[PDB]
């Protein structure tokens, strides 16, 4: 995924 | 303290919470490119860490500590304000590295280091580099640095080009149209079409994209982490000027950042372009309100401002008129609160 | 206010944010079985509304007020925390319903009605029907309520009941032991295996399953709204007693909820059961760190409790044995971060 | 004495009791790609054997002694330490051979031979090639042979390869993850864990497999047999430097070996790679106990170390390493335990 | 000691290294039928073992004695002669009852106990009871218990009964004709047939079948621990007369076992009966060398006598003939080579 | 597609 | 499998 | 069947  | 009163103590608790668990830090040290990146500049850079001191600003699991043990410092102080600190205390004892890395837990501007250090090193970038401001506390964290002591990054490029995605764009509308309708089990919600597309339109879209979609070479802002100082990313005024490589409507401006390691022996490039292997960072988008028409040989000229907030982002205002026609557009966005569009 | 003694208040910003997007309005909206059924509800038992007068708690959007007043409410009270209460107030207007609903902005538990009610709506359920602790609002709005007032919903069943998915299981356990590397990039991070693990297991999975995986029939646990008090849902002991159906390795407890209207008419169901269409709800699963083995006609005992937090949700505890085995699994979760697996 | 020092007396009891079954016999026999090729190495090269005098080591029923006897030669001592020798005694009198094959029973390393020989044949492989340890026996037979004289086979190459196998890779792990119950019948027995794992992962996994697991081209260890003295095989080190062809995870070696006759006619190869038909010798995979992580093009590098036991069979040790990263992998596996896995 | 001198020291090198590994434990520990009936037999008896003195006979990886502890003993020793009792003493310590369970490691022939104990616990059953010879140290075990002290199991049963089964007799000379043939690549091997079909007769067989291949009720013998001697079990003479149900032709007799845990409160059976559901037990058959044809409400008479051995095991020596009619056959067997024909 |  |  |  991604960061926040 | 500093990050006090740049910060809502509500944002700050989400924040630190957010990076409290494991599977956050395991998301971000299994993207290969930012840790193999990062475990290269400084093992192939390994005589700006040989016996030196080093920081290591917001360590999380303590990764990159241990990355500057292998490369053979001699003390590693590594900051981190999460509840990651007491796990990172764990992995220094576990690999018996504790006469070499010292986890303080809090925040780099309140915690207090035994001595100055010869380099700095942490991963501050955010989604367009500057979300989060980050960069801020890496900033803040020079007070710790020897007049001549290094920065790993060194530098970071953010770049922007303009895109066109019909597709994207009339996506905004079908969604908001969901609200254009007169009897929704009896109810009209017309009268609230036109909110709901502000809604989506102030939303900055985090996805990858084809390089084909980008009109124009894209245009560069950079900040030497060395130089600048955290007054400086309060108020970030990117002015830019495209030469449009290609005909068609334009419907935003396309967003990505490098960080480059400026080391004694080599520089190594940690790049998130869209030409590049994807990271966890991805690329970001921002739509305009109006798309404007641009043909070959035109010049698409304007300027984003990045307003830094409270919530630990941004506001982001993109103004942006083609010079031969003179048709404007506008948007106003905010970066704290991202579509995720990818899949 | 009851409401801020039980709350955090970065917790209750971070809360009413989220409420105040009209793309999560309509998320909600488009659950055709929720809203069909929250009007037939209202419909059918007109007599409950004609000319009655009516407290819509946590309206959103207003839908639920739009109903009682096709059923011929007098007048509606349509009390909203979050900033969609100004869109609630257009919607009003442009429906031409100014004189029957009047939008009062707040939390329910600090503003001022200016007389007591016939009838409470309210859409108070959760994930597992007890996060967000709306419930406690709901009750708490019985202070406006006439002595033989009304309430819709008027109950609440939660179902619980033991599964076997070693997919899921495996899932899960498959993440935890990344932090099982002895040298990941040269890193040894096998004494965080423990406390990976304990972190991944502490989520509760939103998704949804075939019947096929319950392992024994539910068990249900049910809160009368009309008779409990705001102060019920502190503490919620849920004790059970499967008797298994069949035998195979038990990896959790799965919940679902069902909510009827016990109108004067007749009494609507709202179904969250895996046996009935699919809603925004799903289902939630708690699975046990290590799986308990269980024979057909065996009894699989235990308790699962909830702790009301201050994050708006609670700490939960399972503890569950196999009676003939002496097998034993305590498990707590954290109701307020869930895994959202559905695809 | 050579072969009794070397030896546990108890394991060599069980070795050659295993092989005075005639079931066993049968079943070595059955293979026909290893008693065919068996035979064309022989028969293709007959000017080896015409008017020769023949040593057949460990010759079990004599079938490779009554091939030599097909090629012409004059005389056949056949040695074998197991009761089949009386078996093969038997079948030579009914072949109505007893003028050129000599059956002598005992160990090759004790009997005494009338006369030097021109040629020695046998199968001393075993499982990876070295398993049971007859290759000593084989070269410590060399005594017997005239200067210029040929062996049969000549040379072996044993492969090596990194390979991919989820499937059994989990299979191992969840069998070893039995021991990570806190609570079988009521006992915790989560602190055997860590050896149930080391048990569990010391075990060659023997069986076939498809070629599209191999992420890396084989390297190669030769043993010329002309050449070797029998104490060369009590400390075997293969290094080893793969070039990742594929990226993912490497859960261990694969290992498989080929054999040359190298007659005066033509070089006859016997070959149980999974490239080629399926022999009784399979293939046989060392799993690590935690797969490494490696991108094509890196480099996996490290050492292969037998060492031969007095059960009649090698503790291995296989310690690896992605350069690129540091990621490294210590092994130690029971080549005498192995885990047969075919179907 | 006792031990040794019936012992041969190969045969037992062999068989203690068996015992050592921790997947023979899990084998045994996952026969749901095999450790819910011991921890049963001793929770439903607590008042054989509460505030007692217990003796645990071969405790492996301990299992039997921690169900002692949980039924209430004041003091529990463990005695194992294989390395198990390293592990099973880790799990003493991680189940915090080093205070209650002494793990002593040796056989108990040798072993010196501080205390007379109130009841012995074990598991010695092997195949068809009798195989590895372990109820000999069982029964040696009562040195050990006070005058009127008990035993778990208490008595074992051993039953007998006709079976027909053409397809596996068949099967026997099936496989032994592969060596009735005349040029194997080139060789007459027929002249080893017979002693191939003598191989397969001699060995039992291992594995389950349909109750509907018995031909008569089985013949029962009896071991009552708490008054056999240890020479009891030298030689076992079992008689048996069956009362023919079926007419057919019997080619042998097959084995299964029963034990009785008779507690002060209730009596528990375990059983491996093909009647029951599957053991890891299994059932063993032996063959007569010639069918005998017996009809319904014929007498089928004979003698089935087990001498033990120095390999831990017994010779088998079967006799039957067919009363009515004169028929005769026989067999004799080692059970210390079994043929596993299970799947 | 979920509610929180 | 089987015990032994 | 293999060679052990
Ligand atoms: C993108 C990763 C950020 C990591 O740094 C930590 N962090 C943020 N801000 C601070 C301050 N001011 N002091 C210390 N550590 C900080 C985040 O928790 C995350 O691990
Ligand atoms: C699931 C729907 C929740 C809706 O109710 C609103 N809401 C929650 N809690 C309160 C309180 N205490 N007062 C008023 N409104 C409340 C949410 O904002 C949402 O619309
Ligand atoms: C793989 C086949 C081995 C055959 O050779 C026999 N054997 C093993 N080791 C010896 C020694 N040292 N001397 C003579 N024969 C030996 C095995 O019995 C088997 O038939
Ligand atoms: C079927 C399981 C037997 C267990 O008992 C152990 N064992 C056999 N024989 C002895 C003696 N004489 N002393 C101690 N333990 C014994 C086996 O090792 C196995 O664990």
């Amino acid at each position: 995924a991604a960061r926040k | 303290s500093v990050f006090s009163e740049r910060t809502e103590e509500s944002s700050a608790v989400q924040y630190f919470q957010f990076y409290g668990y494991l599977s956050q830090q395991q998301n971000m040290m299994q993207d290969y490119v930012r840790t193999g990146t990062y475990q290269r500049a400084i093992l192939q850079n390994h005589t700006d860490f040989k016996d030196k001191i080093v920081l290591d600003v917001g360590c999380g699991s303590g990764i990159l500590s241990f990355f500057a043990a292998q490369a053979g410092a001699r003390k590693i102080y590594a900051v981190e304000a999460s509840t990651m600190a007491q796990h990172a205390e764990v992995l220094v004892k576990s690999n018996n590295l504790t006469d070499r890395i010292v986890v303080i837990p809090g925040k780099v501007e309140e915690v207090s280091l035994p001595e100055q250090v010869d380099i700095i090193i942490s991963e501050p970038m955010g989604y367009m580099l500057f979300n989060e401001r980050m960069l801020e506390s890496y900033l803040h964290a020079k007070k710790y640095l020897k007049p001549s002591g290094n920065m790993f990054p060194t530098i970071g490029d953010v770049h922007l080009a303009p895109f066109t995605d019909e597709q994207l764009y009339m996506e905004q509308f079908t969604k908001a149209n969901f609200w254009y309708q007169p009897s929704f089990h009896g109810v009209d919600l017309s009268a609230l079409r036109g909110a709901a597309v502000d809604e989506y339109f102030r939303q900055p879209v985090v996805d990858t994209f084809d390089i084909r979609i980008l009109m124009a070479k894209s245009v560069k802002y950079t900040v030497n982490f060395l130089e600048a100082k955290e007054g400086d990313l309060h108020r970030i005024e990117i002015p830019f000027k495209f030469h449009m490589l290609h005909s068609g409507l334009v419907h935003g401006l396309a967003f990505w950042f490098d960080v480059a390691f400026i080391g004694s022996i080599m520089t190594v490039w940690l790049s998130t372009a869209p030409t590049e292997p994807l990271t966890h960072w991805y690329q970001v988008r921002c739509l305009f309100q109006s798309p404007l028409f641009a043909k070959a040989g035109d010049t698409l000229s304007g300027t984003c401002l990045l307003i830094a907030n409270k919530r630990q982002s941004y506001d982001i205002s993109i103004v942006a008129q083609v010079d031969q026609t003179g048709s404007k557009s506008s948007n106003l966005l905010d970066l704290k609160n991202p579509f995720f569009r990818y899949t």
